């Protein structure tokens, strides 16, 4: 979540994030209930108070939320004890910011977001953009291993297609920020442009990417004005789920047959609908593919026919059931490297042994009625010189 | 034809699709299957139409699936249904069109039907037929004359090869038309049978009837109504409406006796005009008319003795209004068929509630009897309450480590008594009968084999029915179980599928199947379809329970078997465990008594 | 989401009273408060929106229905309609000496009405709780008991909170108000520091308030008197018409002119 993103930085890159036009806001908006009048109330305050009174401020009964709330913005660093007035630069930054100093679009990223999904599947027919699938590859869904041909759909892929649109889309974009640091775009002057919008050379770049993935068209020949769509700032179902494996779907973007046929068998199609059917062929291929059986859930009754929503639970148990059984069936047998040693002698002097290789994580597993202990071969030089020492005492 | 790149017969090219698709429900593929919407306005309508020209296949609780072949459509004109007056509104209610393949089809089919007509008068089958080049291009074929006893032409046929004839014209393309006109038939007279107002008929039972009646003229073909929704009482009231001398078949004891009992109940008819042409007792068959017998003895192709054959013969020299056969399902079997031959009936009217067989020997039956008038959904009886809701479910048993290993270990066919009888599914049967038990519901056991059945029911000290069991001892023991407070159990075999008048039981737990069979499946789950005289459909105080034994063939039987029922709409619940079981107290818990057990299974040998 | 309404009691005479005493408080820095509190409130979230209605001893008006200097564009839309609208307002008035009194509950009512067309429009899919932040500066008249009680009441029954924030009197009509539909009541002693009062004890919506420290509330004196010479009176005898309370046993109360039976 953003709230982890933003968590997750240093409080050098932390003030300069917080930027007069709209950080300020966009980090307030996620304080989740209470945090916000707070932050209100010594807004306009240039005296520091003690913690006790902020402890006190909030009665006996829902202090859990008074104490998450006060470390969530310890870890923002909004304040300081000072010893908790707030950061002069983000006090100066928010009184700025209080009161101080679309059809088509909807439909071209609906497109946009299609088309990619497209080429993300092994679709003959997509967009065409080096840049597009070198930073597809290189988020980790997607591996080539050979230019020449195009590239294939790693484990990770699957499941990142059956997630839903706005989980998608995010963690799409929480990836291309984590690229963009690598790739060496400054993190900062992205991060805020997507803060503005819910309200230079890396910019334009940035810009172009947002524009590829479809959140953001300029209408006028790549003009400085844009005009973000509907995923920028941030449906009814079609499936029909039978009780004998059978799915009928009124699909006609071929993605959605795409997406069904990668964990069912089709049988018909027809121009508004489509007729597969949920075998043990097709989930087990699904499931070794990578995708697990919570995904393939979530998908059906995410998109689920009207019809069918009248029954509760939406899914029938049979179907869910067959599902996870299916995909419970797909492991049993294991793999490691070890060594085992014998005649351990001494009961109490055996006992000694097994700490031994348990504090360097060396031990698999152990047996104290036959005095029998298993090593990995990683750390067999350690045990031995152990087990010597100790002989040595004696 | 044409093949997706999935699994899926492409038909973009094939067929168009309305611009009010979502006025009209019906979907039609080429290859006849129609899939039909339970949620449309016009549901009704459009199940009446498909069930009158097609047969359900599937029909889940949504969308329910029909496929119409050759017979439905003789059916279909029988009832009166043209190929123009079937086809207009098939492609009034289609959504997508009709291909011209279904098109040609239905056509052809509707063409081909009463041009060559089946009729018996004196003893004798003459094909006749109004359009003479009929008999003039059929009669190419050399079986035809061989088969021959040696406008409106007819000629006289031989009696014993009218079934090869009949299932040779089936393939040529010209049905036989087997319409009874009782209305118009001096030959033989009138019976005195008339049905009393007390006999109460339900739609569905109309509805068939009516299906069966398309005039005057008693059809004669085959009604599929589930066990409980009175099947018996649509066979009473089809013999009372014909009002001529009706023989009824059952296919054992159990089942003469209901159906003697039926006759007594729903007829005026007297006691005495009906007899049992029963080995085991006899009520002077000779003497009455209407009769009830079985195909075993009818069939029967050893020596018959003195009174058996006399009674035979009156059977063969007179000619029955009315050949009533229950459970048709088995009328294919060699001598069970042959009867159809042996006796002589203007029609045969077959009743029965799973019309389902691996073997591809049901299609036989269109000929041997006739087209299928008409089949009950469960699903709306149910929800009708003229059948007992039940909640249909697989209690899986893992099964314990030392059975397992002999199991796998051997690969001869012991595994049938070892998987039957393991200690997890032992515990399971006795801890869910005991619950049932103190909650005062009727159970039913049922197994395949009669040595488990038996080992279980001395352990469990209950009376289990099966192989000889003596009639006297088997009527006792169902008494007692329908009256006696104290006993609330009986364990029957396969014989209890096969035709039983049971009570209604609230619970039917099956320890063995006998296979991954539709049939036997369907049978045993029927008996617990009763309604009850004020249940409630969401209360699902019928249970029905399929024991399985975990990582075994009886895994792969029980699949192979709950087929019918999934797409009839029943959803199978399995059960990994059961609450209770640990604490209550059951046999086979330590590892000495799973121990002793196996010894015994195998010295079995 | 929360609507909230300000309803400022900008009373000429005692805020030009205040302005001959040329004391440090003033009427524009209270309507610069208010606009904070305003600002800050729709700051809050998106969802949440505000109004505000200036009393007067004629009426009361609604003040309420790009970046010059880098600001929310909407926020400068409110501070130029609020500053535009109150400058007029307050430049022209007629003069009556007659009415002088401030007609604080008359708006109360215009500000009910406005929160149940808010409530009418808005989707039902978002639940709306309203808020009224009376803002008084001088003494309530007598004479608008009945109505004020009136307007209190439609408030309680169509879920309001009648937060006050009296200050430099401590009206009891007021505190009554406020004590029947579980507003807060807030009097502020210290002028030239009140909005810190607001971003304290107001600001926080009815869903935080419970979850909360904030001023106990105050004792409310339920009085009654009698109609002949307006003092307390423990034990009333009122009648089946008028609901009258009354001094003492009467033969007929005078708004009455029933024909009482003695007994
Ligand atoms: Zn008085
Ligand atoms: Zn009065």
């Amino acid at each position: 979540n953003l709230q982890e993103f933003l968590g997750g930085l240093s409080p050098g890159v932390l003030d300069r994030l917080y930027g007069h036009p709209a950080t300020c806001l966009a980090v307030f908006r996620e304080l989740p209930s209470l945090a916000k009048n707070w932050v209100m109330r010594m807004l306009f305050l240039e005296q520091p108070l003690p913690q006790a009174a902020v402890a006190l401020w909030v009665k006996k009964e829902f202090s859990k939320a008074q104490e998450e709330s006060t470390g969530l913005l310890s870890g923002l660093r909004i304040w300081h004890t000072q010893l908790l007035i707030l950061n002069p630069i983000f006090r100066q930054n928010l009184r700025i910011a209080l009161l101080g100093g679309v059809p088509s679009l909807d439909k071209y990223a609906e497109e946009r977001w299609e088309v990619v999904l497209h080429f993300m599947v092994g679709s003959p027919s997509a967009a065409v953009s080096q840049d597009l699938a070198q930073l597809l590859s290189q988020a980790g869904l997607m591996k080539s291993t050979e230019p020449g041909e195009p590239p294939c759909i790693t484990s990770a892929g699957f499941q990142f297609l059956l997630l839903d649109t706005p989980a998608q889309l995010w963690y799409f974009m929480l990836q291309y920020l984590q690229t963009a640091q690598s790739r060496g775009m400054d993190l900062v002057e992205i991060l805020s442009f997507l803060f503005q919008l819910s309200f230079s050379d890396s910019l334009l770049n940035f810009l172009q990417h947002l524009r590829e993935f479809g959140l953001v068209f300029q209408r006028k020949r790549k003009s400085r004005r844009y005009y973000p769509t509907r995923l920028a700032i941030n449906q009814p179902g079609f499936i029909v789920v039978e009780t004998n494996y059978r799915l009928y779907a009124y699909t006609e973007s071929e993605l959605q047959i795409a997406l069904i046929a990668l964990f069912s068998e089709m049988l018909y199609r027809f121009p508004n609908m489509v007729v597969a059917q949920v075998t043990r062929e097709s989930v087990q291929q699904a499931i070794a593919s990578g995708i697990t059986a919570q995904q393939i859930i979530h998908f059906l009754r995410t998109r689920a026919h009207p019809v069918m929503l009248k029954q509760t639970p939406v899914l029938p148990p049979t179907i869910t059931d067959q599902i996870r059984l299916w995909e419970l069936e797909r492991d049993r047998l294991r793999f490691t490297e070890g060594v085992l040693y014998n005649q351990f002698l001494s009961q109490v002097d055996f006992e000694l042994l097994l700490a031994h290789a348990r504090e360097l994580g060396v031990l698999v597993f152990e047996n104290s009625a036959k005095r029998l202990m298993v090593v990995t071969p990683a750390g067999h030089s350690d045990v031995k010189r152990f087990w010597k020492r100790q002989k040595h005492s004696s | 034809t044409k093949v997706d790149e999935y699994g899926a017969k492409d038909y973009r090219l094939q067929m168009p699709l309305k611009d009010d698709h979502t006025s009209r429900p019906l979907w039609v593929a080429p290859d006849g299957h129609i899939f039909l919407e339970a949620f449309s306005p016009v549901y009704k309508y459009a199940q009446d139409f498909l069930v009158a020209i097609a047969e359900p296949v599937c029909r889940p609780t949504h969308v329910h699936e029909y496929k119409l072949t050759a017979y439905s459509l003789y059916a279909a004109v029988s009832v009166g249904l043209q190929t123009s007056d079937i086809t207009e509104y098939l492609r009034k209610l289609s959504k997508t069109g009709v291909p011209d393949g279904i098109m040609q089809f239905i056509k052809l089919c509707t063409v081909s039907y009463g041009k060559v007509k089946l009729v018996l008068k004196h003893n004798r089958y003459f094909v006749e037929s109004c359009h003479p080049d009929v008999i003039q291009h059929l009669l190419q074929d050399p079986v035809i004359r061989e088969c021959r006893l040696r406008q409106t032409v007819s000629f006289e046929v031989k009696q014993e090869m009218i079934e090869e004839l009949q299932k040779r014209c089936i393939h040529l393309e010209y049905p036989l038309l087997a319409e009874y006109d009782f209305r118009n038939d001096s030959v033989n007279p009138d019976i005195n049978i008339d049905l009393k107002p007390t006999a109460v008929l339900r739609p569905y039972q109309e509805k068939s009837l009516r299906k069966m009646f398309g005039n005057g003229r008693a059809r004669s073909g085959v009604i599929v109504l589930p066990c409980g929704a009175g099947k018996s009482l649509v066979g009473v009231t089809a013999a009372c409406t014909v009002r001529k001398r009706c023989l009824v078949l059952g296919n054992s004891a159990v089942s003469v006796e209901q159906w003697k009992a039926q006759f007594k109940m729903w007829s005026t008819i007297d006691d005495s005009q009906i007899c049992r042409f029963t080995s085991d007792a006899k009520d002077k068959p000779i003497g009455c008319s209407v009769a009830i017998s079985t195909y075993s003895m009818l069939g029967h192709t050893t020596k018959r003795s003195w009174e058996a054959e006399r009674v035979m013969e009156w059977l063969k020299t007179q000619e029955w209004g009315l050949m009533i056969l229950d459970e048709v399902h088995t009328i294919p079997a060699k001598m069970f068929r042959r009867v159809l031959t042996i006796v002589q009936a203007h029609c045969k009217l077959g009743l029965t509630a799973t019309l389902v067989r691996e073997d591809d020997k049901i299609v036989d039956l269109n000929f041997l009897i006739g087209p299928k008038l008409y089949e009950a959904n469960w699903m709306e009886l149910q929800n009708n309450g003229y059948i007992a809701k039940v909640q249909c479910a697989e209690v899986w048993c893992p099964m314990s480590p030392e059975f397992y290993r002999e199991y796998v270990a051997i690969k001869t066919k012991k595994r049938i008594l070892l998987y039957t009888m393991n200690p997890n599914k032992f515990r399971a049967c006795q801890f869910l009968i005991k619950f049932h038990e103190r909650r005062n519901d009727k159970i039913i056991v049922f197994a395949d084999n009669v040595f488990a059945l038996k080992e279980y029911a001395i352990r469990l000290n209950k009376p289990y029915i099966y192989g000889p069991t003596s009639q006297g001892e088997r009527m006792q023991i169902l008494q007692n179980f329908k009256h006696n407070p104290k006993i609330n159990t009986i364990f029957i075999s396969k014989v209890g599928d096969t035709s039983f008048d049971l009570p209604e039981a609230n619970v039917l737990i099956q320890i063995s199947s006998h296979g991954g069979s539709r049939r036997q499946e369907a049978q045993r789950l029927g008996r617990v379809l009763r309604a009850k005289k004020g249940m409630v459909a969401e209360e699902y105080n019928a249970f029905f329970y399929s024991l399985v034994s975990q990582d075994t063939q009886e895994m792969a039987y029980s699949t192979k078997r709950q087929r019918f029922l999934v797409d009839q709409g029943y959803s199978f619940k399995v059960i990994t465990k059961l609450a209770g079981m640990e604490e209550e107290d059951l046999a086979f818990s330590t590892k000495e008594e799973q121990q002793q057990l196996l010894q015994k299974v195998l010295a079995a040998t | 989401l929360n609507l909230l309404v300000i309803v400022v009691d900008a009373n000429p005479i005692w805020w030009g009273k205040q302005a001959l005493k040329e004391s440090q408080f003033t009427l524009s820095k209270c309507i610069d408060a208010v606009m904070v509190l305003g600002n800050s409130h729709l700051f809050m979230n998106r969802s949440n929106k505000l109004a505000v209605i200036a009393s007067h001893i004629q009426e009361s008006r609604f003040l309420y229905p790009g970046s010059k200097d880098g600001k929310y564009e909407l926020l400068t839309s409110a501070n130029e309609v609020i500053v535009e609208e109150i400058k007029d307002l307050m430049t022209k008035s007629d003069i009556k000496g007659q009415h002088t009194e401030t007609l604080l509950a008359g708006s109360l009512a215009k500000a009910l009405c406005y929160i149940h067309r808010m409530n009418k429009e808005v989707k039902d899919n978002q639940e709306m709780k309203s808020r009224i932040l009376v803002i008084k500066a001088a003494e309530d008249s007598a004479l608008q008991y009945m109505n004020f009680m009136n307007v209190i009441f439609a408030a309680q029954k169509q879920n309001i909170l009648i937060d006050a924030c009296v200050l430099d009197s401590d009206s009891g009509l007021l505190q009554q108000a406020c004590d029947i539909t579980g507003g807060l009541y807030l009097k502020v002693p210290q002028m030239p520091s009140l909005l810190q009062y607001l971003l304290w004890v107001f600001l926080p919506d009815q869903d935080q308030r419970s979850q909360l420290i904030l001023p106990p509330p105050v004792h409310v004196d339920y009085r009654a008197a009698c109609f002949c010479h307006r003092n307390l009176i423990e034990i009333g005898y009122v009648c089946s018409v008028c609901l009258s309370i009354f001094c003492n046993f009467s033969p007929i109360c005078t708004t009455c002119e029933t024909a009482f039976k003695i007994s």
